[PDB]
RNA sequence: GGCCAGGUAGCUCAGUCGGUAUGAGCGUCCGCCUGAAAAGCGGAAGGUCGGCGGUUCGAUCCCGCCCCUGGCCACCA
C-alpha cells in the first residue's frame, strides 16, 4: 500500500485553472515528476480501440442473455449480467479491434467491459442515464486518449496523495500561478446556522478535528455521472452510490478522506473515544473485527459507527435506500490509525492518507465540497447547520511553528550559488510563509507541510524544484587516511592463500539446518547449540543463527557433490553468533543527545558475542587424475595442513594436539593451539555424523577463531653463515602416542644453535619395533656461524639432541 | 604441451573480490574501513537513524527480529549501524566505508536475496556539500564501470538523509541502471551521536554489492551468486 | 587513483609464485663474464645486443642484462654451493635492450619546458626496457617427509610455473615446441597469449649446465611482462541444475600430436555440452604401434535446459572423435 | 601433529614488502605510484635537477 | 484469509484414489570388456512419496493443523 494514481486530464485540468493553457507530453510530465522526486511506476494509456466501438442503449433481453441494442440512427443489432433494459452500455460492432488485437466480428457484436476496454477492473460497463446519446463515439465518451499516471509516494509527502498535491507539486516545478482547489475564494463556503449533530470528543484520543454537516432529501434512485464515475475507476475506486462516490471523489481531489453516514440510523449523541478490551464492530465490509485498547472509535448511544480513520461500521452505513446523509470530515491521530489499520490488515485509501497526516486546515472546505457536490448530482437539499469540533481550546491556527535558517543554507549544502532570491521563492512557492531579518529567514511551513520540521527539510525543497543536476561533481579533499587495519589486511591474505591452494569461497548463510546438532550427536549443554533464535524466518525449520561456519559449508558441500562436481574444496570467512545468556535488550535512549559511554558499553553487552571465524571443508580428491597419476584422496592431513596454510597467512605459530571434539573423528581431530591458546579445531569428520548428514565418505574440515588469534609483526634479521654445514639423520624409538612434533621440539632443544634444520622424513613401525612404539628418523643439518666444523662437533650436538629427547618423549636411540 | 597443475586454484568469492576493489578505492581516496555485528540493537539500527517509531521498516515483516518479541534486537537491515558506531568513536573528521552483511526479509529468486552484502560509505566534515558527495560517486563509478561512468541522482527519502536522493550509473559496456541511495546526513543522526549540526556537515550513500555484479556482468540468476556452487566461483580466477 | 593494473598485477603475480614454493631475490643488472659463451648463443642473438658501463666495479662485467637468467643462476648456484640444493627461485625486474648504438643528445636548455618532441627524442636514445618475470629451479621440487622421498624438478615443473603467472595474470597462455637456448630443445615450451610470444620455459639445455656449472636437470623460465596485455574479464556464469554425464574417449595419434592439441579438436567437435575435458593417461605400451601413443580423456557432458541421454552424450562425442580424426589424425582406440 | 606441507611456501623479497609497504602507506594518503627506467638520460639524472 | 494445483531417488521429473513407486532419464555399484578406461551388453544398490497425528491385518493413495511453492475466485468508503 504506498500507490497513486489519478488520470493526466484531472490533474491537467486544476493545474489550467491558474495556469491556462497548460499541456505537457505524458513522457515530460513523467521526467518532471522524477526530478522533483516522484517515483513513477508505470504511465498506461487507455485503450485503445478504433473503427465501429459506440454506445448504445438496451432495447430488450431476451435469457446467457441476448438483447437488442440502438446503435443510433435508428438502427438495431442485437448480441449475445448486471443491467436491464434501457440501460447505456458499450458496443463493439463488427470491425473492431479491441486492445491487445481482440478484433469483434459477427451476435451482431460484443457487449464490452472495462476489463478489455483497457479502463478499468467485473461484468460490463453501464453508462449513466444521460452520460451519452446512444450512437455516439466510444472512445470519445470514455475518454480513452487520457493517460493514468501510477506513482509511488514517498511517505515524507502524503500531501501528494491527491489531486490537489501533485498539481500544486506541478505548479512549483514549472513556475506557475496555482490556485488550491481547496480554496474559499471560488464559491462562498456554505451557511453556518447552528449545530448539526451533538458529539462528545476525548480529547486523549488524538483527534485534532472532527466536523459533521447534513444532506437532507437525496434522490436514492440518483446515479453518479460518468464524469465522476469514470475518473474514480482511473483511479482504482469502484462506483456505489452518489453518496459514496462523493466522499471517494473528493477524498481524491483534496486529500481530505470523507465518509458519508446514514442521518436516520444515528441514534443520539456521537462519541470519540477508545475501544474497549474485546469490543468488536461489523465494519462495512460484512466483517466483524476485534478491536484494541489503542483504538479510536466513532460510537453513539447504541452501537459503534465507525473504526476512528479506517472503516465505518455497517451501523450507520448508506444504503441504496438512504436519503438523509449525514458526512463526516476527521482528522485522527496518524501513529494511532498506522497501529489500528495493521494490525487487522486494512490498508484504507483513508487509512493511508491518515498515517501520512492529512491537511487540517481543509476539513470543512472539504466537506462543504462534498456536501453541495452530492446535492447536485442527488438532487438533496444542503442544511445550513454545522459542527466543527477543533480540539480544546477550539484550534483555529494549524500552522507549524516557524523555521529559521541562513538565507544561503541552501547554496552551502548544494554547493551551487543560486540565484538571489531563490531560497525564498521556493519556500513560498510550496506554501511557506517567509521573513527576511538580514541574512536570516524565518519560514512557516504550511499545515499540509508537517515534514517541514528543521533547516534540512527546507534545503530539500530549495534543491529539489532547482534540480539535483545543476550540483556539480566536486571530489572532496582526500583525509591522510592509514588505510586497512592488520586485521582486514590478514584476512585478505588467507583468502589469497586458501584460494590458491585450491579452495573456493562461498558466503555462507547464517541459519543453521534444521537439527544439524542432533545429526551431528552433540550433547545438550554443548555451547554451540545455545544459538540466537529468529521470530521470523523465512523457513520455520532453520530460526538458530550460527554459532558455527561449518554448518553452511557442509550444505555448500553437499550442494555441490549431489550436483556431479565430487572433488570440493570449500572455506568461508565470517562471524558467527554466540549468546552468553537470554535475548536481552536496552530500553530506548533518548535520541536528542548522544549516548553516554556507559550506555554504548550497555548495548554492546546485550548483544551475543559475534566473532570472525574461518572455516573450510574438503571431500573427494585432494589432488586431481592426469599424466602424473591417479590423484590423492582428501584425508585428515590435508585439514591440517589447512591449518599452516592460515597459520603463515597470518604469520603465527601454531601446535595441533590430539582432541576429542565433535563433529570430528576423535581419532582424527586436531585442536589448534596460538601459544596456549585454543584457536579451533581440524581434522576428519565423525563417521557416524557423516552418515547422519548424508556427507561424503571421508569429509575433512577445519574451523578457526580469527579473533583469538593475534596480530603479529615479525621483524626478523637472520645472517647468513658462509661456512659449510654438516648433515646427519638420527633415529629414535618412542611410544606410538607421542607426537612426532614433541621428539622433534626435544631434538631441537639439546641441539642448541648449531641446529641449522630438521626434519621428519620416515616413520617406521613393524617387525624391529615394539609393540605400540615407532621409530622415527630426522634430517638434521648443522652449521656454526663463524667456523667450519668438525664431525665429532656435530655428533656431540646430536648427542646431545638423543639426551633432550630421553628426558623430555622417552626416546631411545635406534639400535 | 601435457597438463601440469597438480594442484589446481581455488576462487575467492566474486562478491568479496568486488568488495575488495571497491574498498581499495576508497582507501585511494584516504577513507578507511570499518565492522559491525550482523546482530544489532535497535538503538543504533532505527532510533539514532531518524526511524519513527511506528516506520513500517520496523514491523515484523521487512525485518529479522531475534526472538522472544519486542527485543529490541534484530539482524540489521543495512550497515548504517556500523557508521553510527564509528561516528560514536572516532573523532571528527570521518570519512569511512563500511562493506558487510544485509538481511532483509525478500524471498530468494533469480534477482531478490534475504542475504546481501552492500557497501555504505559516509564522511563527516566541515563544509561537505552534494557537490562533493556527487563527486565521491562519480569516482566510485568510474572504478567499477569504467572511465566513461557517470551517476545521476534523483530526489528520494530516507529516513537518516535530508536531502535523501537515488543513484542511477551510466556504463557503456552494456543506459541509466538504478544503483543506490544516497543524501546528507540528517542532522538529527549528528545530535544522536554529539556532533554539531551548524558545525559539521556530511553525506552517505549506500549500494548493494550483489546488485552491482549482477547487471555489470549480465549475470541471469542471482542465486549463483549465494549458493555456493564451485562453477560459479571458478570462471572469476584465483583473486591472488 | 591507487595502484595501476600493471602495479597489481606484479604483487598478484609475487604472492602466487612466492606461495607456490618460489624465493624472490633482486638480480643484478651486471651480467657475469662470457655468460653468452656458456649459454653457447649464436653472434647474432639479440640478447648480445647489450649495454655496456664504462666504469663498472669489475672490468669483466660491463654488460647490463638482456634478460634475467643470469642473475637467478648466478643466485642458483649461490645456494645449491652452500648446502641448499632443493631451491626455487623467482625475479621480477626490467631488462636493457638496446636497438641500436648508444646515442646520446645534446643538453636540452634547462631555462624551460622541454617540447613534446625533445621528451619523445629523450625516450627513443634510450634502451628499450621492458619488464620481465623469471625463474629457475633445481634439485626437488617437492621435499621428502612421512609421505614418501619427494620429487625432483623436472620440466612440468617449469610449465606451471608458466600457468601459475599466467592465472595470476588472468590471461589465457599456450605452449608449443620450440627451440631456443639455453634451454633443452626437446623439453623447451614456448609461450603465447593468443598469437603473441612472450617468452620460453622448461628443461636447460644439458651442455649449458655443464659449461656453467649448474645442477643437473635445471629449469628455468622467463617472460615478458610487457608483452602480456592487462586483461579485466568480467564472467557472467551461469550454473545448470540439470546432471551432467560422465564418458571416456580414448583416442591413438601420433606421439609427435601434442595431447593439448587432441584436447582442441576433441573440445571443438563436442560443442556446447561439453562442460570439462581432462587428460588422464598416456599409453605407450606393446599394444600400441610405434612413435604413436593413446591417450585418455575424462569427459563431462551438460545441457544447460534438459537431462541428457546416452545417445546425446555419445553423439557429442561421436563428434569430438571425428574432429580428432580430421585434425590431429586421431583413431578411436581399438 | 605429523608434517604435512609437501609444497613449502616461498618467500617475496623483504625489501619488495617493505616498498609494498611503503607503497600502500601513501597511497592510503591520496598519493599514487610512478615508474621510470634504470637506464636514463643525463638531462634527466642531472640537467634537469 | 475461503477453494485449487503441487512437495515423489543423488540431479531433473513422471505416476498411482490400499498389499510391486515391477518408476523414467541421468548420477552410484558389480560383471563381460580394456594395460587402465568409457561406450555397448548383462546385472544390482538407493525413496521410510513434505512433517505430526486420526481410521485399517495393511496407508505415498483415506478425514485433521503446520513447514513453503506458484496460481484463480472472494473481499477493496
Ligand atoms: C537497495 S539498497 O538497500 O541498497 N538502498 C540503499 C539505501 N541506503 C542508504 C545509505 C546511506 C544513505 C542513503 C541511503
Ligand atoms: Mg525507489
Ligand atoms: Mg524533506
Ligand atoms: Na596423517
Amino acid at each position: 500500500s504506498n500507490a497513486m494514481r489519478l488520470p493526466y486530464s484531472w490533474l491537467r485540468e486544476v493545474v489550467a485553472v491558474g495556469a491556462s493553457g497548460w499541456d505537457v507530453t505524458p513522457g515530460e510530465l513523467e521526467q518532471t515528476l522524477l526530478r522533483i522526486g516522484h517515483e513513477v511506476e508505470e504511465v498506461i494509456p487507455l485503450g485503445p480501440v478504433d473503427g465501429p466501438v459506440t454506445v448504445g442503449r438496451v432495447a430488450d433481453i431476451e435469457e446467457i442473455r441476448a438483447c437488442a441494442v440502438d446503435i443510433g440512427d435508428r438502427q438495431y443489432r442485437e448480441i449475445i449480467t448486471n443491467f436491464a433494459v434501457g440501460d447505456l452500455v458499450v458496443v463493439a460492432l463488427p470491425g473492431a479491434t479491441l486492445p491487445g488485437g481482440f478484433t469483434i466480428s459477427a451476435s451482431d457484436g460484443m457487449i464490452c467491459s472495462a476489463a478489455e476496454l483497457n479502463l478499468g477492473a467485473s461484468g460490463i460497463l453501464v453508462l449513466p442515464p444521460g452520460a451519452a446519446e446512444p450512437g455516439a463515439d466510444g472512445a470519445g465518451v470514455l475518454g480513452l486518449d487520457d493517460v493514468v499516471f501510477h506513482l509511488a509516494i514517498t511517505p515524507d509527502r502524503g500531501y501528494c496523495m491527491s489531486v490537489r498535491g501533485l498539481a500544486r507539486e506541478l505548479a512549483c516545478a514549472y513556475d506557475l500561478d496555482f490556485v488550491d482547489p481547496a480554496s474559499n475564494s471560488r464559491v462562498p463556503p456554505l451557511p453556518i446556522e447552528g449545530p448539526a449533530w451533538p458529539l462528545t470528543v476525548q480529547p486523549e484520543t488524538g483527534v485534532r478535528r472532527f466536523a459533521l454537516r447534513p444532506v437532507i432529501g437525496i434522490d436514492p434512485a440518483a446515479v453518479s455521472p460518468w464524469w465522476l464515475q469514470r475518473r474514480l475507476l482511473l483511479c482504482g475506486i469502484r462506483a456505489t452510490c452518489p453518496a459514496v462516490d462523493v466522499t471517494n471523489y473528493v477524498m481524491l481531489e483534496l486529500g481530505h478522506p470523507m465518509h458519508a453516514h446514514d442521518r436516520n440510523r444515528i441514534s443520539g449523541t456521537l462519541g470519540v473515544r477508545f475501544a474497549r478490551s474485546g469490543e468488536t464492530a461489523v465494519t462495512l465490509d460484512g466483517i466483524e473485527r476485534k478491536l484494541d485498547t489503542a483504538d479510536v472509535l466513532i460510537v453513539d448511544d447504541a452501537a459503534t459507527a465507525a473504526i476512528g480513520g479506517v472503516m465505518g461500521a455497517a451501523s450507520t452505513e448508506v444504503r441504496a435506500d438512504s436519503t438523509d446523509v449525514l458526512l463526516e470530515a476527521a482528522i485522527w491521530d496518524p501513529a494511532a490509525v498506522s497501529r489500528t489499520q495493521r494490525r487487522l490488515h486494512l490498508p484504507s485509501e483513508a487509512a493511508r492518507r491518515y498515517e501520512r497526516t492529512v491537511d487540517p486546515a481543509i476539513s470543512v472546505a472539504a466537506l462543504d465540497r462534498c456536501a453541495r457536490l452530492l446535492a447536485d448530482i442527488a438532487g438533496g437539499e444542503v442544511s445550513p447547520t454545522l459542527t466543527d469540533w477543533r480540539g480544546d481550546p477550539p484550534c483555529d491556527d494549524w500552522s507549524p511553528p516557524p523555521i529559521r535558517m541562513g538565507v544561503d543554507v541552501p547554496d552551502r549544502i548544494a554547493g551551487v550559488a543560486y540565484p538571489q532570491g531563490t531560497t525564498a521563492r521556493r519556500l513560498a512557492q510550496i506554501g511557506a510563509v517567509v521573513t527576511h531579518d538580514g541574512d536570516t529567514l524565518t519560514v512557516t511551513p504550511p499545515s499540509w507541510r508537517p515534514d517541514l520540521r528543521q533547516p534540512a527539510d527546507l534545503v530539500e525543497e530549495v534543491l529539489r524544484l532547482e534540480g539535483l543536476e545543476v550540483i556539480p561533481s566536486v571530489l572532496p579533499p582526500a583525509p591522510a587516511g592509514r588505510g586497512l587495519t592488520a586485521g582486514q589486511q590478514r584476512r585478505r591474505t588467507i583468502g589469497r592463500s586458501l584460494a590458491l591452494s585450491g579452495y573456493v569461497e562461498i558466503l555462507p548463510t547464517p541459519f543453521l539446518p534444521a537439527g544439524v546438532f542432533d545429526l551431528w550427536g552433540l550433547e545438550a549443554d554443548d555451547s554451540r547449540r545455545m544459538t540466537t533464535r529468529v521470530l521470523n524466518p523465512l523457513e520455520a525449520d532453520r530460526p538458530q543463527l550460527a554459532t558455527t561456519l561449518l554448518p553452511a559449508l557442509l550444505e555448500a558441500l553437499v550442494r555441490n557433490v549431489s550436483r556431479g562436481l565430487v572433488d570440493v574444496a570449500l572455506f568461508a570467512i565470517a562471524q558467527v553468533v554466540q549468546p552468553t545468556e537470554q535475548t536481552r535488550g536496552v530500553g530506548l535512549i533518548p535520541v536528542d543527545r548522544r549516548p553516554t559511554d556507559d550506555e554504548i558499553a550497555m548495548l554492546d553487552a546485550s548483544l551475543p558475542r559475534q566473532p570472525q571465524h574461518v572455516a573450510a571443508v574438503l571431500a573427494g580428491l585432494r589432488e586431481p587424475r592426469g599424466p602424473w597419476g591417479p590423484g590423492r584422496p582428501v584425508e585428515a592431513a590435508d585439514a591440517f595442513e589447512a591449518v599452516r596454510i592460515i597459520a603463515r597467512a597470518s604469520r603465527v605459530d601454531v601446535t595441533l594436539r590430539p582432541a576429542q571434539y565433535l563433529p570430528w573423528h576423535p581419532g582424527r581431530c586436531a585442536q589448534v593451539f596460538v601459544g596456549e591458546s585454543s584457536v579451533g579445531h581440524a581434522g576428519q569428520l565423525h563417521p557416524a555424523v557423516i552418515e547422519r548428514s548424508g556427507l561424503p565418505k571421508g569429509t575433512c574440515a577445519v574451523e578457526l577463531n580469527l579473533d583469538a588469534i593475534p596480530c603479529s609483526a615479525p621483524l626478523p634479521a637472520p645472517r647468513v653463515s658462509p661456512y659449510p654445514a654438516v648433515f646427519q639423520d638420527v633415529s629414535l624409538v618412542v611410544a606410538a602416542d607421542i607426537p612426532a612434533q614433541a621428539v622433534a621440539d626435544a631434538v631441537r632443544a639439546g641441539a642448541g644453535d648449531l641446529l641449522e634444520d630438521i626434519a621428519l622424513f620416515d616413520v617406521f613401525t613393524g617387525p624391529q619395533i615394539g609393540e605400540h612404539r615407532k621409530s622415527l628418523t630426522f634430517a638434521l643439518r648443522f652449521r656454526a656461524p663463524d667456523r667450519t666444523l668438525t664431525e665429532d662437533d656435530a655428533s656431540a650436538a646430536r648427542d646431545a639432541a638423543v639426551q633432550s629427547a630421553a628426558e623430555r618423549v622417552g626416546a631411545v636411540l635406534r639400535g | 604441451t601435457l597438463p601440469s597443475t597438480r594442484v589446481p586454484a581455488g576462487a575467492r568469492h566474486p562478491i568479496i573480490m568486488l568488495a575488495e576493489h571497491v574498498a581499495d578505492t576508497f582507501i585511494a581516496m584516504g577513507w578507511e574501513l570499518a565492522e559491525g555485528p550482523e546482530v544489532e540493537t535497535e538503538q543504533f539500527n532505527f532510533d539514532a537513524l531518524n526511524f519513527p517509531a511506528d516506520h513500517p521498516a520496523r514491523g515484523e515483516q521487512d525485518t529479522f527480529y531475534i526472538a522472544p518479541e519486542d527485543s529490541r534486537q534484530l539482524l540489521r537491515t543495512h550497515t548504517s549501524p556500523v557508521q553510527i558506531r564509528t561516528l560514536l568513536a572516532r573523532e571528527l573528521p570521518v570519512y569511512i566505508i563500511s562493506i558487510g552483511r544485509t538481511f532483509r526479509t525478500d524471498e530468494l529468486d533469480a534477482t531478490h536475496t534475504p542475504i546481501f552484502h552492500q557497501v555504505e560509505g559516509l564522511a563527516v566534515d566541515r563544509g561537505l556539500s552534494m557537490a562533493h558527495l556527487r563527486g565521491t560517486l562519480d569516482a566510485f563509478a568510474r572504478a567499477e564501470f569504467g572511465p566513461s561512468a557517470r551517476t545521476r541522482i534523483r530526489p528520494h527519502f530516507f529516513p537518516f538523509t535530508e536531502p535523501s536522493a537515488e543513484v542511477d550509473v551510466w556504463f557503456a559496456n552494456k543506459a541509466w541502471v538504478e544503483w543506490g541511495g544516497c543524501g546528507m546526513v540528517h542532522p538529527n543522526v549528528l545530535r544522536a551521536t554529539g556532533i554539531d549540526p551548524d558545525l559539521y556537515s556530511g553525506f552517505a550513500f549506500g549500494m548493494g554489492l550483489e546488485r552491482t555484479l549482477q547487471f555489470r556482468n549480465g549475470i541471469p540468476d542471482m542465486r549463483d551468486m549465494v549458493e555456493g556452487d564451485v562453477r560459479f566461483s571458478l570462471p572469476f580466477g584465483v583473486g591472488a
